[PDB]
């Protein structure tokens, strides 16, 4: 599960940066990473 | 010297030593510790860099994992398993990874604006583990 | 050089030595028996019976070379024995190996 | 008798058979190369319906040094005349109907095998 969630996080940051650079501005990785992937994903898998 | 016919007793001392050194659930703890020791680092390292007009590398490495905490309107404090059990909390600890952001554009100018201990998420921790 | 979990399987009929180190290989510990006699001698039993007072533990036995973890895939190529004394003294030649 | 594959000399491939209509003889050609060679075995294909295979040709000397294989002394070797020896069944699938043993001598440098 960790591999898949990490890939999801990578895809999220990819699209985030893409959207930001399209305007020519620099993106902030702080907002690019979403915490609701790893923690939420693990909670869901172990609970359901 | 060999142990003839006085061996029923000597047979159970070795069993007692084994069950003392390694618990009943030792396999679970070992598996989880090995995960937290190597698997996470392996997964975060083997993932390829990311690139995207001017582009950038944005490479990851050097994870860190701290002890469980509640308020990582409250200050950080170590959450005990009974506390989490009694308050319906997720007994987990934060996970950090050191990230090196490098963007290169025309004019031969890039900067390794790395960020230390960028919080990623929370990983649940098994009771009576190495962490 | 080789941790205790690794397992070496010797395939006699077809010359193949297959060694496995990945995780999950369910295994268990057994005593070693060189010719017809165990390596677990009174010395080991004594040192172990005084455990919990000095420091002696299972790891000492594993290091000394008296016990050994065999995994199921290796268990198929070992002439196991049930109890030391009973199955080794001297009788009709069953396996004696 | 059997037939074993013979590969080409230049292209090193499977050589098919060919009946020389002119000289009325048997030749082996190459699909790709034009290599020819006069055959000598005068056979092409043989089928063994009974599949009479000698298990001794499959047994190997190394089986002797097996810790999970029975040992007897009542069947000493022939060449070396040693006493210890091992025995086992065909251990081969498709065993038609037989538990005839195959004794193998237990000693280095002998590797002798026989059946009784
Ligand atoms: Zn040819
Ligand atoms: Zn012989």
């Amino acid at each position: 599960l960790f591999r898949g969630m990490f890939k999801n996080l990578l895809k999220e940051v990819r699209i985030y940066a893409q959207k930001f650079i399209d305007r020519g501005k620099d993106f902030n990785l702080e907002l690019a990473i979403k915490t609701r992937i790893i923690s939420d994903g693990l909670k869901y898998s172990l609970a359901t | 010297e060999i142990t003839p016919d006085l061996w029923q007793e000597a047979c159970w001392i070795v069993i007692s030593s084994y069950f003392d050194e390694k618990g009943l659930v030792r396999q679970q703890l070992d598996s989880f510790d090995e995960f937290i020791q190597m698997s996470v680092q392996r997964i975060v390292e083997d993932a390829p860099p990311i690139d995207l007009p001017p582009r950038y590398l944005l490479k990851f490495e050097q994870i860190y994992l701290s002890k469980p905490t509640h308020w990582e309107d409250g200050a950080p404090s170590p959450m005990m398993p009974n506390e989490a059990r009694l308050r319906n909390l997720t007994y987990s600890a934060p996970l950090y990874v050191d990230i090196t952001k490098t963007v290169i554009k025309e004019g031969e100018e890039q900067l390794q604006t790395q960020h230390q201990k960028t919080f990623i998420g929370k990983i649940p921790i098994m009771l009576r583990s190495t962490y | 050089i080789i941790v205790s979990e690794v397992s070496m399987i010797r395939d006699i009929r077809e010359r193949e030595i297959r060694i496995y180190t990945d995780a999950g290989r369910i295994c268990r510990p057994l005593l070693i028996v060189e010719k017809q006699k165990l390596l677990l001698k009174k010395r080991h039993i004594d040192q172990l019976k005084e455990r919990e007072y000095n420091n002696y533990s299972w790891q000492d036995l594993v290091a000394s070379g008296v016990v050994e973890y065999i995994d199921t895939l290796e268990e198929e190529t070992v002439m196991l024995a049930m109890t030391p004394d009973d199955l080794q003294e001297k009788e009709v030649a069953y396996c004696s190996t | 008798g059997f037939v074993g594959i013979r590969f080409c000399q230049e292209c090193n491939n499977m050589l098919y058979p060919k009946e020389d209509k002119e000289n009325r003889i048997l030749l082996y050609a190459c699909r790709n190369c034009d290599y020819q060679q006069e055959a000598d075995n005068s056979c092409i294909y043989v089928n063994k319906i009974t599949h009479e295979v000698d298990e001794l040709t499959q047994i190997i000397a190394d089986v002797s040094q097996d810790p999970t294989l029975p040992r007897t002394e009542d069947h000493p070797c022939q060449k070396c005349g040693h006493k210890e020896a091992v025995f086992f069944q065909s251990h081969s699938a498709r065993a038609e109907d037989a538990m005839r043993l195959y004794y193998v001598c237990t000693a280095p440098h002998c590797g002798h095998r026989w059946t009784e």
